């Protein structure tokens, strides 16, 4: 190596923080939104309404949470769906959040809570 | 057999022979069998890490019917270079023509002699930048002579290294400590998941850090007021009872702690002219002792072996994808007989999957 | 390289290939030295007076 190293990245998280849901025969807790272009999405992430993510100074509009991995310069995730998929409605999630700079955790935390969506506190 | 006068071609003298002088080669490591071999059929490889912990589980009320979770594992992956080492060398008529040979009186050199004692140089050169290696990859680093680095194993693998220090210099220095820190060290860092003794480890150090550790008055006193076998053969008998290395038949030995201290003297000479001493550690005075430990091979079995060597295969045709050899050696015949010209190739990279066991032992204190 | 050390030849002849089979090359070799060692024998003759 150049440095002395090499790095091939890290797996990407999996589709495990969901601890129950309200199972429906159609999604009552999921949401579909439509891919922004040049975004790349990733499981635990904080979506606005728009589809966007939420940063610093609009904690008060996160939505929902993503669910799937999602690829941008192939326009298509990594289960080969064409839509991104967050939670909007009550449901229990690990305390496994991913946010941007800056992102006041308990504010998105307090927004998202009024939908019923509660954090169960993770380990080590 | 008779050769000319020293001062007159018209009498003889009687000619005895000759007396020849081999530069030392050391090769202690390479003895050991510490690295195994790990021949591939292609210029890089791969490697994936998992990693997971667990934590205490804090109280909660019974009635609110809450709970705690776990945090899923992590996988990682990385690669590796490795080292090309090549060099050439010809033979040709000049060599052979009116040469006398150094150890008779009108014998004429040949060209088997000459083949025979070029191979056997090329061979020397080749184990003794083997010997030289191994040494640097036990030490944690991978660079060339040279000083280009090829691997970080600290870097790649995302973890400190560990310095004890046994201030020798102190007359009241306590030494048990600094020995008991490093078995709990090397108990401690492995993280294989299993019951893992300490006490097998080697320590290899120099000179100066052998006679300052053998000549402390509170090691020295213990082991006078003991009357035992041990005690009587290292206050008063030889210390020298250890293996050979390439050129000593016996290494010194001290055992004190349950630990075992051995002295290797290895040193080479780089072709810019300056000498890279086997045992130094980067950016230290020589006036201070210095060593490095490592754990045998026993302290894991061979299931989990720790330490490696990668062979590639020659960039020559007929052998695009095979197995890789540690040497080859080529010869091909000049044009319109002038000559023959050799060639000796190698691919290698040693390497180490849990550097956090390798601890560096410095006499001074801080 | 197969001649280093071998008894003189009146004449040496070689004869190798030119790659790719496009000719043949010849070459020629000698290492001579004529000499006399009773050089007092020699004697000029010359047909002009003194």
């Amino acid at each position: 190596a150049y440095q002395g190293f090499t790095k091939l990245g890290n797996r990407e998280p999996l589709n495990d923080i969901i601890l129950w849901e309200q199972i429906t025969p159609t999604g009552h807790s999921r949401k579909e939104y439509t891919p922004q272009a040049s975004t790349e999405y990733r499981v635990g992430e904080v979506l606005k309404a728009d589809g966007t993510k939420v940063q610093a100074g609009e904690e008060a509009q996160a939505d929902s949470v993503c669910i799937v991995n999602f690829y941008a310069d192939l326009q298509l995730s990594y289960h080969g769906q064409l839509k991104v998929v967050g939670i909007h409605r009550d449901a229990e999630l690990k305390d496994l959040l991913t946010l941007e700079a800056s992102v006041d955790a308990a504010a998105v935390k307090t927004a998202l809570a009024a939908k019923g969506i509660d954090f169960v506190p993770t380990g080590l | 057999m008779l050769t000319n006068s020293e001062k007159s071609r018209f009498f003889l003298a009687d000619l005895t022979g000759e007396v020849q002088s081999i530069p030392n080669t050391y090769g202690y490591i390479s003895n050991l069998g510490l690295f195994r071999s790990a021949p591939i059929t292609q210029t890089t490889f791969l490697m994936d890490l998992t990693d997971w912990d667990v934590s205490l589980l804090d109280a909660v009320d019974r009635d609110s019917r809450k709970a705690e979770t776990s945090a899923p594992e992590r996988v990682r992956q990385i690669s590796f270079p490795m080292m090309y080492f090549k060099e050439v060398e010809s033979i040709t008529p000049d060599e052979i023509q009116g040469v006398r040979q150094p150890g008779t009186a009108n014998e004429l050199t040949t060209e088997a002699v000459v083949r025979a004692k070029k191979l056997m140089k090329i061979r020397t050169k080749f184990d003794i930048t083997r010997e030289f290696l191994f040494m640097q990859a036990l030490k944690g680093k991978v660079v060339d002579a040279r000083g280009t680095l090829y691997a970080d194993l600290y870097k790649q693998f995302d973890v400190e290294k560990k310095t004890v220090y046994f201030d020798l210099d102190n007359p009241n220095a306590d030494i048990d400590a600094s020995i008991e820190e490093l078995r709990m060290h090397m108990e401690d860092e492995a993280k294989t998941g299993t019951v893992i003794n300490g006490e097998e480890i080697h320590v290899v150090v120099d000179r100066v850090f052998f006679s300052k550790l053998v000549k402390h008055p509170k090691i020295r006193d213990a082991y006078l007021a003991q009357q035992t076998p041990l005690a009587w053969q290292q206050i008063t008998g030889s210390l020298r009872t250890g293996g050979t290395d390439g050129v000593q038949a016996h290494m010194n030995t001290f055992y004190y702690g349950g630990v075992k201290f051995v002295q290797y003297n290895g040193k080479f000479k780089d072709k810019r002219g300056k000498v890279h001493t086997l045992v130094s550690i980067d950016s230290v005075a020589a006036t201070v002792g210095v060593g490095h430990a490592f754990p045998n091979v026993s302290m894991l079995g061979e299931a989990n072996n720790i330490f490696e060597v990668a062979y590639g295969p020659c960039p020559k045709m007929g052998y695009a994808n095979t197995l890789g050899q540690e040497l080859y050696v080529f010869e091909y015949e000049k044009d319109r007989d002038e000559g023959i010209d050799f060639e000796a190739h190698s691919y290698m990279l040693p390497y180490c999957t849990r550097p956090q066991l390798l601890v560096d032992v410095r006499a001074d204190a801080k």
